[PDB]
C-alpha cells in the first residue's frame, strides 16, 4: 500500500546521489 | 526569497507553455492565483532550472515513467501520498542539491504527464499539483540555508 512510495523515494534518493557527482 | 512552491509552480507552467498547445490546465491557473505566484515562468532563473530538470528527466526517462505510473495507479488519496514520497527522500540523511533537483524534476514530469493526457480526470490533475506543491514547501528551510534557488543556479550548478 505504502510500498510504491518507498520504492519511488529509493529511486529518487539514488538519482539525487548520482547527480551530486555531476 | 522565492519559495519552493513558487519555483516549482513557475517550472510547471513554463513546461506547459512549451509542450502541446502551450495552454495552461485550469489547475495551474488556480494554483497561480492561490499560492500566489510572484515569479514569472519566463524569468531566467525558471528557464535555467527548466533545462536542468529536463536533463534529469531525459537521463532517467524510464525510471520517471515507471515511478509515476506506479504511484498514480496505486494511490487512493493523491495529495496525501506526495507527502510520503517527499519525507522519505529528505529526512533520510541530510538534503542535498541532487536530491532536491531529483524531486523537482519528478514533480515537473508528473505534472507534464497529467496535463498532456486529455483523458486524465480533472480531480487527479488538481490533487496531484496541489500535493506536489504542498509537499515541496518542506524544502524551504534547506534551500534558504543555501542562499535561495537563485543563488544555487547562478553560483553552484
Ligand atoms: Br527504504
Ligand atoms: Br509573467
Ligand atoms: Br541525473
Ligand atoms: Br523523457
Ligand atoms: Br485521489
Ligand atoms: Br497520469
Ligand atoms: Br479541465
Ligand atoms: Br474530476
Ligand atoms: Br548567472
Amino acid at each position: 500500500d505504502m510500498r510504491p512510495e518507498i520504492w519511488i523515494a529509493q529511486e529518487l534518493r539514488r538519482i539525487g546521489d548520482e547527480f551530486n557527482a555531476y | 526569497a522565492y519559495s519552493t512552491r513558487e519555483i516549482l509552480l513557475a517550472l510547471c507552467i513554463r513546461d506547459s507553455r512549451v509542450h502541446g498547445n502551450g495552454t495552461l490546465h485550469p489547475v495551474l491557473e488556480l494554483a497561480a492565483r492561490e499560492t500566489p505566484l510572484r515569479l514569472s515562468p519566463e524569468d531566467t532563473v525558471v528557464l535555467r532550472y527548466h533545462v536542468l530538470l529536463e536533463e534529469i528527466i531525459e537521463r532517467n526517462s524510464e525510471t520517471f515513467t515507471e515511478t509515476w505510473n506506479r504511484f498514480i495507479t496505486h494511490t487512493e488519496h493523491v495529495d496525501l501520498d506526495f507527502n510520503s514520497v517527499f519525507l522519505e527522500i529528505f529526512h533520510r540523511g541530510d538534503p542535498s542539491l541532487g536530491r532536491a533537483l531529483a524531486w523537482m524534476a519528478w514533480c515537473m514530469h508528473a505534472c507534464r504527464t497529467l496535463c498532456c493526457n486529455q483523458s486524465t480526470p480533472y480531480y487527479v490533475v488538481d490533487l496531484s499539483v496541489r500535493g506536489m506543491l504542498e509537499a515541496s514547501e518542506g524544502l524551504d528551510g534547506w534551500i534558504h540555508q543555501q542562499g535561495g534557488w537563485s543563488t544555487l543556479i547562478e553560483d553552484n550548478i
